[PDB]
């Protein structure tokens, strides 16, 4: 599974 | 004042335009000022690895001559204290260490946390509180505080650094972790993101300037990457070997100190400040791409940018586990030790199942063991902590938990069940009994009056089914806080007053597309509102949120569903009015304003007059009258309206008294088994057994 919480804008 | 210089770029001047306090407007514009010289961020930093890339350096039965002793660092926050003390019982080992920071604004939580580092001599907590908001940069200066402090306190020889919150749960033992960590002591355990670099600068906003203010994340701006480092990054749980620690903690050279000031105004930094760090640091050659976490990430339901009023910036967050996923516990592909996240008000059965398969089971005749209790207000925060509904509505299950007790003693003579309500609610609990909401749980002090003593009591207020129903329909429910990710209401109760905005939800079972007919109809048979929705074949859950004109009619509303005017399902929902206005008994100009409907006679522009025939919901002048008188009253006329309404949506089950009573039909609390006085073990911390365990 992927890591990082952030999504743009 | 004016700034030191001409601000303007649009996201400076956006965060300007909506920072609240005069502090903050200033630091807004020193901030920027201070970048616009270029004189704030680094442009180049030295790489001290002398790896070309990366590293990724890659059985547990065994029993170690020199075990490690673990410093766990707990950083907590909210109101689940009971499911944090059963997580401490887990994982708690005499030999290891245990300092734990709670959020500045969660001050019940804290209580209970003083209660345990009294106990236990190697459980401190933090002197130093931060409000760790989502995504700030106050976590990173949690952590790195906490570090130093944990190397300067001498009686304390740790070898690995872990970090917890309230929603982890180890998935082994401890033995085996102390097995595993002492093999690889030499190693730092961090995972990456796994995908395209450039795209994970973009999606983090690396290259995007932040700060932390008045518990806001402002963006301003834009900023390079430092020039002569590879920035890496991904999760911010991890484990990291003293050996390491302290070289973050004390380093004076190039790297730490220019990455301390760009992380400083970075968002998310505790997800890629470390991974920067130890990349290309002397200690390069030490990194295992492996956290041993396991987080059931879900995007398709954890990325709804939920925190758009925290930062400014988009998110996603861990879903919590369920009982179907306790297969992904047993999986020996690669080592991993602890997972995220558990949530005991969404499901509790999952955290049981892993607990006993870890530990083994309790004796039979445990009590408590499928249920939770959760404290929602504690009278040290004080009233004005509460809303003036939640206090309103509280007061109001209390008086019927007295009523209770005065028609369950049946006798000719005097009662000595009769109460006389004193102050406000001393406490609040969630009841929960095998995952399913059994209400509250209200501790309130009362004068009998037969003997004319002051008592201490405890009742427990359960709501009233209201669903009513070969569709696909399952269930309908009105409230707010709705929680996308989890897919339910966080204001469990459904307490509602006047000036909220209700929203209907709607949940469906597998099946054909079909269309359905939404219905509002407010205490009095007025239309409110009225709308039709496609469920998608695939749809699960439903919700909408009608632009409704305040103040809405007190009293018990109605939510309708039809299907091409087939009438299907039904529920009812509760907008009580309130008995308090800024914690003050409500006066008739305040009442009056407040409880007579919304200004426009009507709820939304648009009419729909012509339903209430086709529908059967005539609208009778008489109600409409007393409705009117009703909006006017005051005091105990206001109080008889309320408890009326509470009646006949809430039932009191039960009430106990925490001390001596002279009711002789009411219980002991300790002595029942929904009292949140009555025995939990699993959440209980008693003493310290031989083998150094809790558990
Ligand atoms: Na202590």
């Amino acid at each position: 599974a992927a890591e990082g919480s952030g999504e743009q804008d | 004042q004016p700034p030191k210089c001409d601000i303007s770029g649009k996201e400076a001047i956006s965060a300007l335009s909506r920072a609240k306090s005069k502090h903050c407007r200033q630091e807004i514009g020193e901030t920027y000022c201070r970048h616009k010289l270029g004189l704030l961020m680094p442009e180049k930093v030295t790489r001290f690895c002398p790896l070309e890339g990366k590293a990724n350096k890659n059985s547990v039965e065994y029993m170690p001559a020199n075990p490690v002793r673990i410093a766990f660092v707990l950083v907590v926050h909210g109101r689940a204290s009971r499911q944090l003390q059963r997580m401490f019982k887990a994982i708690y080992h005499k030999d290891h260490f245990y300092y734990i920071h709670v959020d500045k604004r969660s001050n019940y939580l804290h209580r209970q946390v003083l209660q345990v580092s009294r106990q236990y001599s190697n459980v401190r907590v933090t002197p130093w509180r931060m409000a760790t908001i989502w995504g700030g940069a106050s976590l990173l200066s949690t952590y790195l505080q906490s570090m130093r402090d944990l190397l300067e306190m001498t009686d304390w020889p740790w070898d690995f650094f872990i970090n917890l919150s309230a929603a982890d749960y180890p998935i082994r033992t401890n033995d085996q972790l102390v097995a595993f960590l002492s093999r690889y002591r030499d190693m730092n355990f961090l995972k990456s993101h796994g995908r395209d670099n450039a795209r994970f600068i973009r999606k983090q906003g690396l290259d995007r300037l932040f700060l932390e203010c008045d518990a806001h994340m402002w963006r301003l701006g834009d900023r390079r990457i430092p020039e002569g480092i590879a920035v890496d990054g991904g999760s911010d749980w991890f484990l990291l070997n003293r050996r390491f620690v302290e070289y973050v903690t004390f380093s004076t050279d190039d790297l730490v100190t220019k990455m301390k000031q760009f992380y400083s105004y970075t968002l998310l930094p505790a997800e890629s400040f470390f991974h920067t760090v130890l990349e290309n640091s002397p200690h390069c050659d030490t990194m295992v791409d492996n956290n041993l976490r396991i987080t059931n990430w879900n995007r398709k339901l954890g990325c709804k940018c939920q925190y758009k009023h925290i930062v400014d910036w988009c998110g996603c967050s861990p879903n919590d586990f369920k009982p179907q996923d306790f297969h992904r516990f047993q999986q020996t592909a690669r080592p991993t030790f602890f997972a995220r996240k558990f949530e005991a008000v969404v499901n509790q059965e999952i955290i049981g199942q892993l607990d006993y398969y870890l530990y083994g089971n309790y004796p039979a005749g445990t009590p408590g063991l499928r249920s939770y209790w959760e404290n929602v207000y504690d009278e040290p925060d004080g009233i004005h902590s509460l809303s003036d509904v939640t206090l309103t509505l509280y007061h109001s299950f209390a008086r019927l938990g007295l009523r209770r007790a005065e028609t369950s003693l049946h006798t000719d003579g005097e009662n000595s069940c009769r109460y006389y309500p004193m102050g406000h609610p001393a406490s609040v609990h969630l009841y929960f009994l095998a995952d399913r909401f059994q209400g509250f749980l209200i501790k309130h002090h009362a004068t009998n009056l037969a003997v004319s003593k002051l008592e201490t009591l405890e009742t427990w207020v359960m709501p009233k089914k209201v669903f009513k129903i070969f569709g696909r329909l399952q269930f309908s429910e009105v409230g707010t806080d709705w929680d996308a990710k989890e897919r339910l209401f966080r204001n469990f109760g459904g307490l509602l007053g006047p000036m909220d905005e209700p929203v209907g939800m709607q949940k469906w079972g597998k099946g054909p597309n079909v269309t359905v007919t939404v219905i509002w109809v407010d205490p009095v048979n007025v239309i409110a509102a009225t709308y039709d929705i496609l469920i998608e074949s695939t749809a699960e859950f439903t919700h909408y949120k009608p632009p409704l004109n305040l103040p809405l009619r007190p009293g018990v509303w109605t939510v309708k569903i039809l299907h091409h005017w087939v009438p299907v399902a039904e529920t009812k929902f509760l907008v009580a009015p309130l008995t308090f206005s800024n914690r003050q008994p409500i006066k008739p100009e305040e009442a009056l304003k407040l409880h007579n409907g919304p200004l426009r006679n009507a709820y939304m522009e648009q009419s729909f007059q012509s339903l209430n025939p086709v529908l059967s919901l005539p609208i009778n002048p008489a109600q409409v009258e007393q409705a009117r008188r009703n909006a006017a009253s005051t005091g105990t006329a206001l109080e008889g309206w309320l408890d009326s309404l509470v009646g006949g949506m809430w039932t009191a089950m039960d009430i106990c008294a925490t001390g001596p009573t002279a009711c002789p039909v009411m219980q002991t609390c300790s002595q029942t088994a929904w009292s949140s006085f009555s025995p939990d073990p699993k959440s209980e911390l008693g003493a310290v057994k031989p083998d150094g365990r809790l558990r």
